[PDB]
């Protein structure tokens, strides 16, 4: 009953509406530095020397853009890679025009969001559940430690993270597959399987489910009101589903065990998430994706065009186009 | 030849289960 | 390339390395064999 | 009277001969002898009235001479532009492949 | 003590021009026979003013206080040229070559960017007559040329250019092109600046002189986009000079 | 199409006397121009030094011309700019200066021949893709 | 006024998860 | 920026209309309750 | 009752059996690391770079002094052959141990005795195991620091004529310096012990780590754990395993940005250039090529105002221009004889540009980190022809895939220790549901 073991109970208490735990201690106070200097960003800051060509790029609502083109800028490549706090800008103006605001809510977002999965992970614990849920957050976590920091490692510039925006993030990605081609690299095709089967399990899981619900309404009503939340019957017949779901495939391709099911319910996406956010934090260290260009030649050397080859014409025109002023020499090394 | 001796070592592993599983042993 | 007195075992040593593999394989095998216990 | 000052100078000699006062050095590898050596040289002393002005250049062999004689009907000169000559462009136009 | 990179990286100290001890009032003799070079000369900005517009009857606005927002990029230095002595004994210098430009953009109160580009490019710059000795009250003045902001292969935007580029608003196909033509026709400026540097420190044992400075010139003009404003840059300066 | 002995058949030197490679030669010279030359040369362009390229019409107009064998052999033994005024040996791969570039070591006599025979032989079969740059990949 | 339009909606969404938190329906059990 | 003028008319009653249309359901709700 | 995938928590408390399952996998890494070399050196050829060669090992032994002379060049290959033979043969050692400990040995060994047996809950027992490996790997590093002082020394990528061999007389005992690098910032232009960029630092680092780990290991032999830290762990082995997996992601996301940017203790001869390396060799090389020409490239505007080929940093040093204005940071041999103290020196780049250093640019210009999967070098666009991927790219990839799933490996032990620590791992007890003796929230 001393000062601190007070702090300490109600930092850890379960009665609390929103949990907040050690790991909350760090997370709140980073996330709502990230967070109102986001919307404040977004709303009014002005336009950013993101490739360090003195070429500023508006990204805010109020200098010109919408919901759709507007963003958070990246911080200048005149900086590459140097931490750029506040205090070591001459003016908040210098800060804004150089791009500080970026590497503010970057570093205290991750912050916060590590923060957010060691904190699903305590209150796990203070409940007496099973722990892993915060294995699962580690897939998009990852995910966005690669296109905010280890993607601007391996590049050595902050001015190559994805934008803060909508627009700013489709820029990121058609640079990217210029660069490197992450269409043709298995990581990424890896990550693609885990999302649309991801998608896929989603809607099979939940049709299968609400196929089989047990009659417990009449047609006047939502049949959700069939399940009261805590009755401790389940509200489905599994061997219903696993009957209609072996016939339409065949028997074993078919879950009998709720346990088995949804632990591959999570297992998948998860993984392939896992491999697409490597896919990026190793295409960082520009390990790209394959390159067939020129692989098929016939009997006098002439090249014979696959389709890598007509993806490589499209690679072109993205590499020779972006960033169009800020190439001096033949070669785009980072 | 490689495949030779990738051959000779591959079998190394399944040919020590056989044995084993043939003179019902410790497995 | 190797001394020349163990030239004779180039062939051997292309195919070294990939052994240790070959013992998470026979990890498989292994169960398999006793019907994964 | 907005005209693009580029797009006109190729409406003169410079659109088809290697314009001793603007063209980038580059364009001296299409005749032989030329590059680097006599192409540097001709470069740093531009700008020249008429074509002839080359002979003049200081140091030339008559190696030299005779090289840039038999390719005088490849040259011109017209008056400098800003827009070709600054920033180094004469040196380096950012063309490479 | 003369400092290593590695002292001096990341200090901002790169940035700026040597100085000399206020001790430094002597004289610096000049033999019409002999030939002289600068072998370094430094400029250091410290203020960028720029003329603001007074929109009422001529009126002349002022020059104005701008915060930078480049950072410590601003400096010219390694500028080397000729030393030339004159019939009539003023000194002229003729720059050659050196780090003899820096892109600068100060901020105005109100928010607009002023982009320039700080130069001396071409500075030829002449002393009174009849000097024999640079003392600490020798000025230097002289003109300069101040090419383009942006030079030919510069696309904007919307990719439009001048030696590279698309001639048109590709995005507005049957928009009638007359009020784009400002926009769509790029144009290289080429202006000239002025500078006065002041002699206020001089060791006559080895050539250096420092002082002051003061030039005026343009601003950037978005390759004819928009019209320039006149900007007035203050600094110190730093020159060695050798016999040639 | 295929690699018949007219494509296979190239300048020996500037007299007009020509040689036909075999397509051992070609391929032997495609291999070693990969091994010692690709690295700047891929596709018959100079990533250090994208002016001066390897198709027929460039290689014609150097001086000493390089349009056939002997003038690549030899060039490889002692490069010079493209004018003749200056030998590059410390700054470009040659048996001269195979003791700062090692990969010229191991080279004999008929790699070289092998090496040129490649370079005069492709742009036959691959014509502008020959050292035209990405505007043809 | 498209600035204030967008804000304003972003801002609604905001105010609606406040509620929607706060002044939910309550679970209860059985 | 010259956005079209109709835009803010057709976001106010794209807003307005269906949302009203669901707090009338809401509130005729609880009031049964 | 572990299901067969995971098997091997069968032998948590088997001390013998798992004593086999760790010396059998000591022999597996031991064997690859022979094999490897063996490999590498069958396919070695010593006219080419190791970069061009996929060599990961040999550039590790050339780098402790072993095989090379001035200027990274292969003169001998036997100490190559040595490290993988004898590798190799001490592979069948560990091996042999390992499967007569995990099949026929004592399946624990505490009745054996008292001194191999252990608990993982006796915390004094643990920290002696601790600290008997503490000693070890402080005597590691002091070998080290004896190849480097006594046994003929490390190569030096930064010595006087190219690099070479050389002998360290005067290494940094200055703890100012050493766990000065502990204290920079790991962003640009500091680096954290990333940056450290002489081998006076790196042998006085290890005098002071192999102190540290002996002096650590003698405390953790002779103590226990004070109860601060009994009431702040979990006491199991699967709690042990998790703290060191933590431990070994951390290892591995240093190493990758070591073998990344460091281009000392990785020499650039060996590994190829690093990626900020390789772009700054670009600039130089086109700077040197338009020079020539007669280009004054200190006053050459670019298109967008800035220097084409020389800038400023934002602190004033004279950099290279273009896009590699992000990499002024990078350090190297070839390089620095360019630089003054304001930065790139304008008359140094105009009078005293050495052949070598023209060379030198080309060649890692032309040997950017960059390839494809299937190891078509350059960037992603460019056409087959180049068979090359850079050991950097190669083991900066591996050790980031490897350190990510080690963090997960963390998370997922450290996860199920505290559950199974608490009883509750293998789900809620019916009778007993925590929430349900909870108030509701609302
Ligand atoms: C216990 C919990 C820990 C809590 C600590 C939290 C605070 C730490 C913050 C860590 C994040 C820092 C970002 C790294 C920024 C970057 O520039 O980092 C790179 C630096 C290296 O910096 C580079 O270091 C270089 C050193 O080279 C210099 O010196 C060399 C000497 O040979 C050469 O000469 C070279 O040319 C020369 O430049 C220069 O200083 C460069 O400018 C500089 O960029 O690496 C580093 O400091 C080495 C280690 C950095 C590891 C960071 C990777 C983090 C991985 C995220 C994991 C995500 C997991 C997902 C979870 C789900
Ligand atoms: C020092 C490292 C280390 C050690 C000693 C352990 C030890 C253990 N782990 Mg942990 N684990 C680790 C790292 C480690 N783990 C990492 C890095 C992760 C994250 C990926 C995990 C994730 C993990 C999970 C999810 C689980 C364990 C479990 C276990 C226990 C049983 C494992 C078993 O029998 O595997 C059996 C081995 C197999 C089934 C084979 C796995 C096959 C792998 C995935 C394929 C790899 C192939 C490779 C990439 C190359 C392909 C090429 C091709 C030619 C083959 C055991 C205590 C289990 C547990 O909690 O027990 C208490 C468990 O459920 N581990
Ligand atoms: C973990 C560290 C590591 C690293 C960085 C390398 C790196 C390299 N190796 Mg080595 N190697 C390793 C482990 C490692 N290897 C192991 C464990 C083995 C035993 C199988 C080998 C066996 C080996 C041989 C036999 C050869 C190489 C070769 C090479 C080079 C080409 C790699 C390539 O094309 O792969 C292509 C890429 C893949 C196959 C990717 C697989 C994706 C995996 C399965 C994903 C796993 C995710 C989870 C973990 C490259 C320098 C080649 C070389 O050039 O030799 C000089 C070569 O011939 N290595
Ligand atoms: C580095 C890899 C590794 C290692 C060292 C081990 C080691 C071990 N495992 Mg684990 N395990 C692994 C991978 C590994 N496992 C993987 C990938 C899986 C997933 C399939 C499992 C699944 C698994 C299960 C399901 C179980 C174990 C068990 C065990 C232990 C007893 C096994 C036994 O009696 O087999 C007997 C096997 C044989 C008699 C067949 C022959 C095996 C020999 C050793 C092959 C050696 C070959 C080599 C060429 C010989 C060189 C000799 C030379 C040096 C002289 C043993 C310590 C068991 C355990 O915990 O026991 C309580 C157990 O139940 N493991
Ligand atoms: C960390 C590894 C490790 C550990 C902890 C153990 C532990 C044990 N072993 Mg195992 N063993 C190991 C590795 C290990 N062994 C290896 C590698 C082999 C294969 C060569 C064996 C083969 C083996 C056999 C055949 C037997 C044991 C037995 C035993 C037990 C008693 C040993 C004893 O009294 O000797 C105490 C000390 C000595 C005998 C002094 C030996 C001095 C050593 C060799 C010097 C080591 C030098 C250096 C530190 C490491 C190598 C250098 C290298 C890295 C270059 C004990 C539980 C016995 C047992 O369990 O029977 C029931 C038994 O019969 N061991
Ligand atoms: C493998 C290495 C290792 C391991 C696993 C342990 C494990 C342990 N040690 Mg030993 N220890 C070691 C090496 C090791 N030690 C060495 C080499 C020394 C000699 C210097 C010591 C000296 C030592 C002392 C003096 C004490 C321990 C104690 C302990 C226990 C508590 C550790 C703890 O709470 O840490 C958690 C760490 C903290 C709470 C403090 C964190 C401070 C660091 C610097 C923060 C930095 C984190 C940052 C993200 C990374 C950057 C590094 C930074 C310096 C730049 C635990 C059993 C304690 C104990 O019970 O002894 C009986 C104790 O008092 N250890
Ligand atoms: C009450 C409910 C209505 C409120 C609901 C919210 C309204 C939503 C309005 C959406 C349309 C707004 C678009 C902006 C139009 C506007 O601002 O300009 C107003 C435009 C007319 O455009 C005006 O025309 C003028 C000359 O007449 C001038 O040219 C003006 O510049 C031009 O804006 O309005 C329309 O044409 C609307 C009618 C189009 C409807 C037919 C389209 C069928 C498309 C098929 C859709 C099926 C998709 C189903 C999806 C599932
Ligand atoms: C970069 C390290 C190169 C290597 C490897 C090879 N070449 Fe090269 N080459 C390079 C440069 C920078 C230049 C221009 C040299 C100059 O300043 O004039 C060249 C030029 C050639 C030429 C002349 C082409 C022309 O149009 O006149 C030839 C024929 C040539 N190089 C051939 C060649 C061969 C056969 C190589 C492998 C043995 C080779 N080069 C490697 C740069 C580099
Ligand atoms: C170095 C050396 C050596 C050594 C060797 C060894 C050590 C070996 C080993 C080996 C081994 C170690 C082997 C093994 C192998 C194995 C295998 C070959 C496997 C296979 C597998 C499979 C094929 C699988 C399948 C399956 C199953 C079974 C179940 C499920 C499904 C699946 C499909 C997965 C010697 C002596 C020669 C001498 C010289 C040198
Ligand atoms: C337990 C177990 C396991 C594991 C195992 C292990 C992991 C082991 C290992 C082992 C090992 C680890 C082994 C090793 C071996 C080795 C050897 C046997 C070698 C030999 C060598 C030699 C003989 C050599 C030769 C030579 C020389 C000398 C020179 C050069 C050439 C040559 C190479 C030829 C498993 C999972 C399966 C299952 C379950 C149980
Ligand atoms: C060798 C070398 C060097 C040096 C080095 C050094 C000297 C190092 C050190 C190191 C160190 C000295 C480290 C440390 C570390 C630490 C850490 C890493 C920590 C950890 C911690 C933790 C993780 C904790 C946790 C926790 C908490 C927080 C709370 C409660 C619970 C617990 C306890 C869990 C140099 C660079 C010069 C150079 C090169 C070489
Ligand atoms: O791709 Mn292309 O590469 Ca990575 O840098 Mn060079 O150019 Mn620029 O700044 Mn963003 O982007
Ligand atoms: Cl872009
Ligand atoms: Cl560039």
């Amino acid at each position: 009953a001393n000062l601190w073991e007070r702090f300490c109970n109600w930092v850890t208490s379960t009665d609390n509406r929103l949990y907040v735990g050690w790991f909350g201690v760090i997370m709140i106070p980073t996330l709502l530095a990230a967070t109102i200097c986001f919307v404040i960003a977004f709303i009014a800051a002005p336009p950013v020397d993101i490739d360090g060509i003195r070429e500023p790029v508006s990204g805010s609502l109020l200098y010109g853009n919408n919901i759709i083109t507007g963003a958070v800028v990246p911080s200048s490549n005149a900086i590459g890679l140097h931490f750029y706090p506040i205090w070591e800008a001459a003016s908040l103006d210098e800060w804004l025009y150089n791009g500080g605001p970026y590497q503010l809510i970057i570093f205290h977002f991750l912050l916060g969001a590590s923060c957010y999965m060691g904190r699903q992970w305590e209150l796990s614990y203070r409940l007496g559940m099973r722990p892993w849920i915060c294995v699962a957050y580690s897939a998009p976590l990852a995910s966005a430690f690669a296109v905010f920091l280890i993607y601007p490692i391996g590049q050595g510039s902050f001015s190559d993270g994805m934008p803060l925006g909508i627009s700013g993030t489709f820029n990121f990605m058609i640079v990217f597959q210029a660069e490197h081609n992450i269409l043709m690299h298995p990581f990424h095709q890896l990550g693609v399987a885990g999302v649309f089967g991801g998608a896929l399990f989603c809607a099979m899981h939940g049709s299968l489910v609400t196929s089989s619900l047990i009659r417990e309404t009449t047609e006047t009503e939502s049949a959700n009101y069939g399940y009261k939340f805590g009755q401790e019957e389940e509200t489905y017949n599994i061997v219903a589903a696993h009957g209609y779901f072996g016939r339409l495939i065949f028997q074993y391709a078919s879950f009998n065990n709720s346990r088995s099911l949804h632990f591959f319910l999570a297992a998948w996406p998860v993984v392939g998430v896992w491999f697409t956010a490597l896919g990026i934090s190793t295409m960082a260290f520009n390990l790209n994706g394959f390159n067939f260009n020129h692989s098929v030649i016939d009997a006098k050397g002439n090249v014979i065009n696959t389709w890598a080859d007509i993806i490589n014409r499209a690679n072109l025109g993205m590499e020779v186009m972006h960033e169009r002023n800020a190439h001096n020499f033949p070669l785009d090394l980072a | 030849a490689q495949l030779t001796m990738i051959a000779m070592i591959g079998i190394a592993g399944p040919m020590i289960i056989f044995l084993l599983a043939v003179r019902r042993g410790n497995l | 390339k190797l001394p020349e007195a163990y030239a004779i075992f180039d062939p051997l040593v292309d195919v070294l390395p990939v052994i240790p593999v070959l013992f998470l394989a026979l990890a498989f095998v292994w169960q398999a064999a006793v019907g994964f216990r | 009277e907005l005209v693009n000052v580029v797009d006109e100078k190729l409406g003169t000699a410079y659109g088809e001969k290697i314009d001793l006062n603007n063209t980038n050095i580059a364009a001296f590898i299409q005749y032989r002898g030329l590059y680097p050596t006599l192409a540097k040289l001709i470069v740093k002393n531009a700008p020249y009235e008429s074509v002839e002005d080359v002979l003049n250049i200081p140091g030339l062999t008559e190696r030299q001479k005779q090289i840039l004689r038999e390719n005088l009907e490849h040259f011109t000169v017209t008056e400098v532009e800003t827009a070709l000559v600054e920033g180094g462009d004469r040196y380096n136009n950012g063309l490479y492949k | 003590q003369t400092l290593t990179y590695d002292d001096i990286v990341g200090t901002g100290l790169a940035n700026k021009c040597p100085t000399l001890d206020d001790t430094a009032r002597g004289a610096y003799p000049i033999d019409s026979s002999q030939t002289y070079r600068i072998a370094r000369l430094c400029l250091q900005p410290t203020t960028f003013l720029v003329k603001e517009e007074p929109k009422n009857k001529r009126q002349e606005a002022e020059f104005v206080p701008t915060k930078l927002v480049t950072r410590e990029t601003t400096s010219l230095d390694q500028i080397q040229g000729e030393l030339k002595v004159n019939s009539d004994g003023s000194l002229t210098f003729v720059e050659e070559d050196g780090i003899d430009f820096q892109p600068v953009t100060v901020q105005m109160a109100g928010g607009e960017r002023i982009p320039l580009l700080f130069t001396v490019k071409n500075l030829v710059a002449s002393t009174q007559p009849n000097v024999t000795s640079i003392t600490t009250s020798t000025d230097f003045k002289g003109e300069f040329n101040v090419p383009s902001y942006r030079t030919a292969n510069f696309l904007d935007p919307k990719g439009r250019g001048l030696a590279s580029g698309y001639d048109s608003a590709i995005a507005l196909p049957q928009a009638k092109e007359e009020e784009l033509a400002r926009a769509n026709v790029k144009r290289f400026s080429l202006t000239k600046g002025q500078i006065s540097l002041n002699v206020a420190k001089v060791d006559g044992r080895t050539g250096e002189i420092a002082g002051t400075f003061e030039s005026e010139q343009l601003s950037d003009d978005d390759m004819g986009a928009h019209e320039p404003h006149e900007v007035k840059i203050q600094g110190v300066f730093y020159a060695s000079i050798e016999p040639a | 199409a295929e690699l018949t002995p007219e494509v296979l058949t190239v300048p020996l030197n500037s007299e007009g006397k020509t040689i036909t490679l075999t397509e051992k030669q070609y391929l032997e010279g495609k291999r070693l121009f990969q091994y010692a030359c690709a690295s700047c040369h891929v596709g018959g362009i100079t990533k250090t030094n994208p002016s001066l390229d390897l198709r027929t019409e460039t290689l014609a107009l150097a001086t000493p011309p390089r349009d056939n064998i002997e003038g690549l052999v030899d060039y490889m033994k002692n490069p010079t700019t493209y004018d003749g005024e200056q030998e590059i040996a410390e700054v470009h791969p040659s048996l001269r200066s195979a003791d700062i570039f090692p990969k010229m070591r191991n080279l004999t006599e008929k790699d070289l021949v092998a090496i040129a025979g490649h370079i005069l032989v492709e742009p036959k079969i691959l014509g502008d893709k020959w050292g035209g740059g990405k505007v043809y990949y | 006024m498209e600035t204030i339009t967008y804000v304003f909606i972003f801002a609604c969404i905001i105010a609606l998860f406040f509620f929607a938190i706060f002044f939910r329906e309550p679970p209860r059990i059985t | 920026m010259e956005v079209n003028q109709l835009g803010l008319i057709a976001t106010a009653l794209f807003v307005l209309v269906p949302s009203v249309f669901l707090i009338i359901l809401y509130v005729q709700t609880e009031s049964q309750q | 009752g572990f299901a067969w995938w995971a098997g091997n928590a069968r032998l948590i408390n088997l001390s013998g059996k798992l004593l086999g399952a760790h010396v059998a996998h000591a022999g597996l890494i031991v064997f690859w690391a022979g094999a490897m070399t063996l490999f590498e050196l069958a396919h070695f050829i010593p006219e080419k770079p190791m970069y061009e060669q996929g060599l990961i090992l040999i550039p590790h032994i050339a780098t402790l002094g072993w095989g090379v002379g001035p200027g990274g060049e292969v003169v001998d290959t036997f100490p190559f052959f040595v490290v993988g033979v004898v590798h190799l043969i001490s592979s069948a050692v560990l091996g042999f141990g390992g499967v007569y400990h995990a099949i026929r040995g004592p399946e624990t060994l505490e009745e054996y005795s008292s001194f191999f047996g252990y608990d993982w809950k006796d915390k004094n027992k643990m920290t002696t195991i601790l600290g008997f490996h503490l000693i070890v790997l402080g005597i590691g590093a002091l070998l080290l620091v004896a190849k480097a002082m006594f046994f003929g020394g490390l190569y030096d990528t930064w010595a006087p004529g190219g690099g070479d061999v050389r002998v360290i007389t005067n290494p940094t005992l200055d703890p100012r310096v050493i766990f000065g690098y502990l204290l920079k910032s790991p962003f640009g232009g500091e680096g954290w012990i990333v940056s450290v960029n002489n081998l006076e630092d790196v042998v006085g680092g290890h005098i002071w780590i192999g102190l540290i780990c002996i002096a650590g290991g003698i405390w953790h032999i002779l103590t226990t754990p004070f109860g601060w830290a009994r009431r702040a762990f979990i006491w199991s082995g699967e709690a042990y395993l998790s703290y060191s997996l933590g431990a070994l992601s951390m290892m591995g996301f240093i190493a990758t940005c070591f073998v990344w940017f460091n281009n000392t203790v990785y020499p650039s001869e060996f590994y190829g250039p690093t990626g900020p390396e390789a772009s700054q060799a670009q600039a130089m090389t086109f700077l040197i090529r338009d020079q020539k020409l007669g280009a004054n490239v200190g006053s050459a505007q670019g298109p967008t105002g800035l220097g084409k080929y020389l800038m400023r940093s934002p602190t004033g040093e004279i950099i290279f221009g273009g896009e590699t204005m992000r990499f002024w940071d990078f350090r190297g041999p070839w390089l620095e004889p360019l630089r003054g103290p304001n930065g790139l020196d304008l008359n140094k780049i105009k009078n005293d540009i050495q052949p070598w250093q023209e060379r030198r640019a080309a060649e890692y210009m032309t040997h950017a980190p960059l390839g494809s999967l299937n190891s078509v070098g350059g960037v992603a666009t460019e056409i087959n022809s180049v068979n090359f991927v850079s050991p950097r790219s190669w083991l900066a990839t591996s050790h980031f895939v490897l350190a990510f799933f080690f963090l997960v490996g963390h998370l997922w032990h450290a996860g199920r220790a505290r559950a199974a620590a608490a009883g509750f791992e293998k789900g809620i007890d019916r009778e007993s549901e925590p929430v349900l003796s909870m108030p509701s929230l609302d």
